[PDB]
């Protein structure tokens, strides 16, 4: 279940 | 009785103006179950295991949306990383990301992880404490600063501690037949006279699961770790694994050699001798 | 820019008894970068319908794929896996041995 938060650009 | 769920994301840029390829795959243990490929026709999270198909219309939107948002951020990362390392727009470059959670024999949180690589090497990694960052070069540090300021660690943390474990469970429960099975190695031994002097003995472990295993030859007592040809464990293509370990020996001395097979799926570590 | 040549294993899904239907597998791993080319061969010519798993990778960031197609091993027939990658000068052929 992919996280919906915590992924933003470097 | 430990389980994990991991997602793995690869984004590769193309020369020039061409769109980056995005691939995502998800795993519970050694079992993959979802994938996404920018190159493929659907444009969706597609199921890769039978038991994940029990999930409904909404589930597939959620993961489709979320995987596209993951892709949009990889698309932009590549642009930024191509800048932080002042690299021409000519060459291909790879971003990889991995994150996931582990529960133990009793389905409670054990550990989580989130790691990011650029060009085949560590770039930024979430620490074990899940609260702070290891940065592999002053470019990662630019990121580290950006990610601190947006509380990225606490965000992934919450995920890893919450929904990640809760979904792992649902999958463990709904793919019962696949995921919480233990398959001991089916073993055999082969022998081939490879000259007058010597012979090859080859010890095989077949159709085992999970993939973890140890095949080691010994001669008499002390063991042969050095004179052994061992391949790395490998998928059978039907959800199980194969491995083998071989040793070359003097013809008529093969009874002196013994193969040791350890695997969660064997109550006792098997030992094998060429017994034709 | 790390590069790593693929390690390559060619083996069958089930133990080979010849004249029986089986799966010829080609496992390429430990490679970087991702772009890779894999042909399953029968007597040095491409087997028609080859399928592969979804690109994934290991903790060391190196990649792995598994290619497979259905085949029926014989005495006469030579199978092999042929691999290419930026790390290689010419393709690498790995012949299939029923006991490897």
């Amino acid at each position: 279940f992919l996280t919906g938060i915590g992924i933003i650009t470097v | 009785g430990s389980h994990s769920m991991r997602y793995f994301f690869t984004s590769v840029s193309r020369p020039g103006r061409g769109e980056p390829r995005f691939i995502a795959v998800g795993y519970v243990d050694d079992t993959q179950f979802v994938r996404f490929d920018s190159d493929a026709a659907s444009q969706r999270m597609e199921p890769r295991a039978p038991w994940i198909e029990q999930e409904g219309p909404e589930y597939w939107d959620g993961e489709t949306r979320k995987v596209k948002a993951h892709s949009q951020t990889h698309r932009v990362d590549l642009g930024t990383l191509r800048g932080y390392y002042n690299q021409s727009e000519a060459g291909s470059h790879t971003v990889q990301r991995m994150y996931g959670c582990d529960v133990g024999s009793d389905w409670r949180f054990l550990r989580g992880y989130h790691q990011y690589a650029y060009d085949g090497k560590d770039y930024i990694a979430l620490k074990e404490d899940l609260r702070s960052w290891t940065a592999a070069d002053m470019a990662a540090q630019t990121t580290k600063h950006k990610w601190e300021a947006a509380h990225v660690a606490e965000q992934l943390r919450a995920y890893l501690e919450g929904t990640c474990v809760e979904w792992l469970r649902r999958y463990l429960e709904n793919g019962k037949e696949t995921l919480q099975r233990t398959d001991a190695p089916k073993t055999h031994m082969t022998h081939h006279a490879v000259s007058d002097h010597e012979a090859t003995l080859r010890c095989w472990a077949l159709s085992f699961y999970p993939a973890e295993i140890t095949l080691t030859w010994q001669r008499d007592g002390e063991d042969q770790t050095q004179d052994t040809e061992l391949v790395e464990t490998r998928p059978a293509g039907d959800g199980t694994f194969q491995k083998w370990a071989a040793v070359v020996v003097p013809s008529g001395q093969e009874q002196r050699y013994t193969c040791h097979v350890q695997h969660e799926g064997l109550p006792k570590p098997l030992t094998l001798r060429w017994e034709p | 820019m790390i590069q790593r040549t693929p390690k390559i294993q060619v083996y069958s899904r089930h133990p080979a008894e010849n004249g029986k239907s089986n799966f010829l597998n080609c496992y390429v791993s430990g490679f970087h970068p991702s772009d890779i080319e894999v042909d399953l061969l029968k007597n040095g010519e491409r087997i028609e319908k080859v399928e592969h798993s979804d690109l994934s990778f290991s903790k060391d960031w190196s990649f792995y794929l598994l290619y497979y197609t259905e085949f029926t091993p014989t005495e006469k027939d030579e199978y092999a896996c042929r691999v290419n990658h930026v790390t290689l000068s010419q393709p690498k052929i790995v012949k299939w041995d029923r006991d490897m």
